[PDB]
């Protein structure tokens, strides 16, 4: 029941910039380990004994601290360092972990590529009709999609999902899916997927016509 | 080095069991062999370990439901968590380490639910200079599901989105971008696998 508070939860850094992440213990702890975890893989110990480095961890990384305050510092960031870092303690039982700090990598703003897709035949043959919309490779992550059927924001009944920051170009992608019944789908005509990001004053629109 | 294995869906109140088969080193020679899990939300929790000798050490808050044992002869150790509840749904990893070094497995998801396995329905997403193609995988349970394009030859330019739960069923979508002059000239197919129901579907994206 020894709480580890990591702050901030999310933070972004430009390549080459110094980076420091904090780990605050509710009660004094003698040691502290740090783990790195990238999207899709498993954690990997990054630092043991609050400040020692295991083979394979860049020297740009270093840890320090004592009592109830510990920290992980990156002297100079490289895009390869983007991941989530967890601190952990073995002083008390059980060996608690912090909630992790997600380190985002900053980069120039990039507009999203928008694609909209009408329901497929196979689906419409089961009474289903899901309209899908993809917003690929944009930055910053914060963006907002808006659905419109026959010119009216079809607000509720939408499922959105974000990918983690791309490891190659450092951007984000998202998917928006509005699910309807075959019958309600064939009852309307204009289907528009409207995306408002930081890269454009006016929203980027994309839309098919059921015909 | 380490690979985790065991059933995907386990009913509440029952027991959860996993096997970690190690290769390249005798688990009786050295290292501490741990079981660590990560809950949806990414919160981590060390569950326990067993020394090079059958001596064990468990997380106090699990002491009454957990058991870690091994089979030297087969170079594998196991994990049993009794009386599971939905709160035990997580990705289970096995690992080993000494003061200076650690090795982990790929991790294996286990869902604790009374819900029943449901195969997914794969639908193609064709367009309303590169072209963007899609593939909708919906109505399945539990996780995970795997999606590849053209059996993997089309790996780059692929954006597979995290599944979203709704009405006790997951829905997921995947996208791939290719040169306008490649599709529909060359066939682009999304391959979807859903092990919990032993499902393997292929949907050619038709214009």
């Amino acid at each position: 029941e020894l709480v580890m508070t990591q702050t901030p939860a999310i933070m972004s850094a430009s390549p080459g910039e110094k980076v420091t992440m904090t780990c605050s213990a509710s009660s004094s702890v003698s040691s502290v380990h740090w783990y790195q975890q990238k999207s899709g893989t498993s954690p990997k110990r990054w630092i043991y004994d609050t400040s020692k480095l295991p083979s394979g961890v860049p020297g740009r990384f270093s840890g320090s601290g004592s009592g109830t305050s510990y920290s992980l510092t990156i002297s100079s960031m490289e895009a390869e360092d983007a991941a989530t870092y967890y601190c952990q303690q073995w002083s008390s039982n059980p060996p608690t972990f912090g909630a992790g700090t997600k380190l985002e990598v900053k980069r120039a703003d990039a507009a999203p590529t928008v694609s909209i897709f009408p329901p497929s035949s196979e689906q419409l043959t089961s009474g289903g009709a899901s309209v899908v919309c993809f917003l690929n490779n944009f930055y910053p992550k914060d963006i907002n999609v808006k659905w419109k059927i026959d010119g009216s924001e079809r607000q509720n009944g939408v499922l959105n999902s974000w990918t983690d920051q791309d490891s190659k170009d450092s951007t984000y992608s998202m998917s928006s899916t509005l699910t309807l019944t075959k019958d309600e789908y064939e009852r309307h005509n204009s289907y528009t997927c409207e995306a408002t990001h930081k890269t454009s004053t006016s929203p980027i629109v994309k839309s098919f016509n059921r015909n | 080095q380490l690979l985790e294995s065991g059933p995907d869906l386990v009913k509440p109140s029952q027991s959860l069991s996993l096997t970690c088969t190690v290769t390249g080193y005798s688990i009786t020679s050295g290292y501490n062999w741990h079981w660590i899990r990560q809950f949806p939300g990414n919160k981590l929790e060390w569950m326990g370990y067993i020394h090079y000798r059958g001596t064990t050490n468990y997380n106090t808050s699990l002491k009454s439901r957990i058991s870690i044992t091994r089979d030297s002869s087969k170079n594998q150790f196991f994990l049993q968590l009794n009386s599971v509840t939905t709160e035990d749904t997580a990705t289970y990893y096995c690992a080993c380490d000494d003061f200076y070094s650690d090795y982990w497995g790929q991790g294996t998801i286990v869902t604790v639910s009374s819900a029943k396995t449901t195969p997914p329905s794969v639908y193609p997403l064709a367009p309303g200079s590169m072209v963007t193609l899609g593939c909708l995988v919906k109505g399945y349970f539990p996780e995970p599901v795997t999606v590849t394009w053209n059996s993997g030859s089309l790996s780059s330019g692929v954006h597979t989105f995290p599944a979203v739960l709704q009405s006790d069923l997951y829905t997921l979508s995947s996208s791939v971008t290719v040169p306008s002059s490649t599709w529909p000239s060359e066939t682009v197919t999304c391959n979807v696998a859903h092990p919990a129901s032993s499902t393997k579907v292929d949907k050619k994206i038709v214009p």
